[PDB]
């Protein structure tokens, strides 16, 4: 109706445990029931993603490197976090509050 | 959810 979004972008470093979350996503590989975009489920309670980057389960990604994540297969969206080197960059999308 | 995996980074 009458109801808007705002979008935010983070800078991440490669972990020695393997970040400190994990991605549902894919083109050939669903979710829910066959899905366009790549979504978050699964968080660890001691990761550097959670403690000293600032992601949550609810903030979902649209785009990472800067590169086109939005119609893609599950290995093709792991190959942008595994192969960058040292340096991962994410954008997530988020819902307006009232206060 | 009836097709998932999840074990990701």
């Amino acid at each position: 109706g009458a109801m808007e979004m705002e979008y935010e972008e983070i800078t991440l470093e490669r972990g020695n445990s393997g970040l400190g979350f994990s991605i549902a996503g894919g083109t050939d590989n669903p979710h829910i029931g066959d899905d366009p975009s790549i979504f978050i489920t699964k968080i660890i309670p001691g990761g550097a993603a959670a403690q000293d980057g600032r992601l949550r389960v609810n903030d979902s990604i649209l785009f990472v490197n800067e590169v086109d994540v939005r119609e893609v297969t599950h290995s093709a969206a792991v190959e942008a976090l595994k192969e960058a080197g040292s340096i991962v960059r994410l954008y997530v999308m988020r819902r307006k509050p009232p206060a | 959810v009836v097709s998932e995996r999840i074990s990701s980074v």
